[PDB]
């Protein structure tokens, strides 16, 4: 978060 | 009853195929850290992640060495002889596969569409989790959008009527299969499917609420990720529920959402809570097991709700590894993200960090005088708060991001278990702070207060008070003449 995740 | 310890295990696809227990270059955190120890201070470890492919069927990633994969499953559910409570569940899902633009986005969508789709995507969720051993399927789909959850809760309804009828077939009536899912634990992601949590929550055990990246580099000013509370001096967002699809008057909706209003994880909870059909014992209150930094902060407040000058350009730019003494950060490309294990290690270096503490959020956070930077994480401290939250509220249990972060003596794991059960560990006098409370009023959680039984035919001013249907309500405005539930002048306020 939030593409890296 | 026993409060849920929900811990996710990631393992990327390629440590897996290349798993090992004897080399933490190539494998940083093997199944053999979780000792027998470890194994009984947690209920449930979620293997993340499994994806939805082209057939629209639940699936492990194609590249995946499906014997290393049995194997690294197979060590998970043998720590079951250490714990008969224990729980693996497989998590469908996550960031990169589900996301809206993830390399797999479609494919949910998808699996959801139609009443054939579903049997057979449910189908391949049992399938998936009697041919590797599972005890549970969890859906972390970032995010449904609001047109896809009525699919979405079909979805759940049939994986939930398998799974039960899988429980009897298989004599499991004292470790029943289990459906869960990874929920949003902000207000904008939460928006999607808001209006419809009573449904998405039925047939579930548990809805674990992501109540953590609630900033980051993404966001102009450094912030808490997680904090329990508000604090008035940190930045405050619009509250995006008062947008939802709920029907509801201004009046409603202006009491139940404030705005703006501090993004924290009591605030999650509440919001859950506001709404009717969503059991306290079902919220799982989700904690990080890593921290978020940022450079080119201002000192000040400690680093705190500084400007920043953090590329929040996900694939990090440059090689420039500002993190100072985070080694993990260099070996995974990126300066912005560190376990708590990595954080620990760079506190005890020397490398110019300072911890402090904020007592309205309740929780921990790292400046660095020189190079200017904040990190904003959670640690045993934090904890303790948030577990005498978890029981005060009654709340089904505690889920974290993840085990494969914590240090290795498990501080973090143990701090959780210690909090909710060792006999010697008491909290009553612990004191929950000053910090911003989320007073959002809703359907599910009207407070009792008492009235009159209202008088048909009966004339009332503004803010007079009356019972009725098995509620309390309060006029509008005055010279009202109809009934409540029958006049639009009447606001509920209360139960009993």
């Amino acid at each position: 978060r939030f593409x890296x995740x | 009853t026993r409060k849920a310890v929900i811990g996710y295990y990631f393992i990327p696809t390629n440590q897996i195929n290349n798993y090992t227990e004897t080399d933490t270059s190539v494998v940083p955190f093997p199944v053999s850290n979780i000792t027998p120890a470890k194994a009984k201070q947690l209920t449930h470890i979620n293997f993340s992640f499994l994806d939805i492919n082209s057939n629209l069927e639940c699936a492990w990633d194609p590249a995946t060495n499906d014997a290393k994969a049995r194997d690294v499953v197979n060590r998970l559910t043998a720590l079951k002889a250490h714990n008969p409570s224990l729980r693996i569940m497989f998590s469908i899902g996550g960031w990169y596969y589900s996301n809206d633009l993830g390399v797999s986005h479609a494919n949910y969508v998808n699996a959801v569409k139609t009443p054939a789709s579903r049997t057979k995507f449910a189908q391949s969720c049992v399938r998936i989790m009697k041919d590797y051993g599972f005890d549970g399927v969890d859906i972390d789909w970032e995010y449904p959008q609001a047109a896809e959850v009525d699919g979405f809760i079909a979805a759940l309804q049939e994986i939930r009527t398998l799974l039960n009828q899988q429980t009897i077939t298989d004599g499991r009536q004292a470790l029943p299969y289990q459906l869960t899912i990874a929920g949003a634990g902000g207000a904008f992601f939460l928006s999607r499917y808001y209006s419809k949590l009573a449904q998405i929550v039925a047939p579930l055990d548990y809805i674990n609420l992501m109540t953590y990246d609630l900033a980051g580099p993404w966001e102009k000013v450094t912030n808490h990720q997680a904090a329990l509370f508000g604090d008035a001096a940190g930045p405050t967002f619009y509250n995006a529920l008062r947008e939802a699809n709920l029907g509801w008057s201004w009046e409603e909706l202006t009491r139940a959402f404030p705005s703006p209003f501090s993004l924290t994880v009591d605030a999650a909870v509440q919001q859950h809570l506001m709404m009717e059909g969503v059991p306290s014992a079902k919220i799982v209150m989700g904690v990080p097991f890593y921290g978020r930094a940022f450079k080119g902060v201002s000192g000040g407040n400690g680093g705190q709700y500084s400007s920043h000058s953090t590329p929040g350009e996900d694939p990090y730019p440059s090689t420039d590894y500002w993190l100072v003494g985070c080694e993990e950060c260099v070996r995974d490309k990126d300066p912005r993200i560190a376990s708590y294990r990595q954080l620990e290690q760079m506190l005890q270096g020397n490398y110019g960090y300072q911890r402090l503490w904020n007592d309205k959020t309740k929780t921990p956070y790292l400046y660095h005088a020189q190079n200017g930077l904040f990190v904003t994480y959670d640690d045993a401290e934090s904890f303790k708060y948030k577990a005498k939250y978890i029981k005060q509220q009654q709340l089904g249990g505690v889920m974290f991001w993840h085990l494969g972060q914590d240090n290795r003596n498990g501080d973090l794991l143990a701090a959780l278990d210690r909090y909710f059960n060792a006999a010697d560990y008491d909290d009553s006098q612990l004191d929950m702070g000053t910090g911003l409370r989320y007073t959002g009023v809703g359907p599910g959680n009207l407070p009792i207060m008492t009235a009159p039984a209202y008088v048909p035919g009966t004339t009332y001013a503004q803010g007079a008070l009356v019972s009725y249907q098995g509620y309390v309500w309060q006029t509008k405005w005055g010279y009202i003449t109809s009934a409540p539930g029958s006049d639009s002048a009447w606001l509920k306020v209360g139960r009993v």
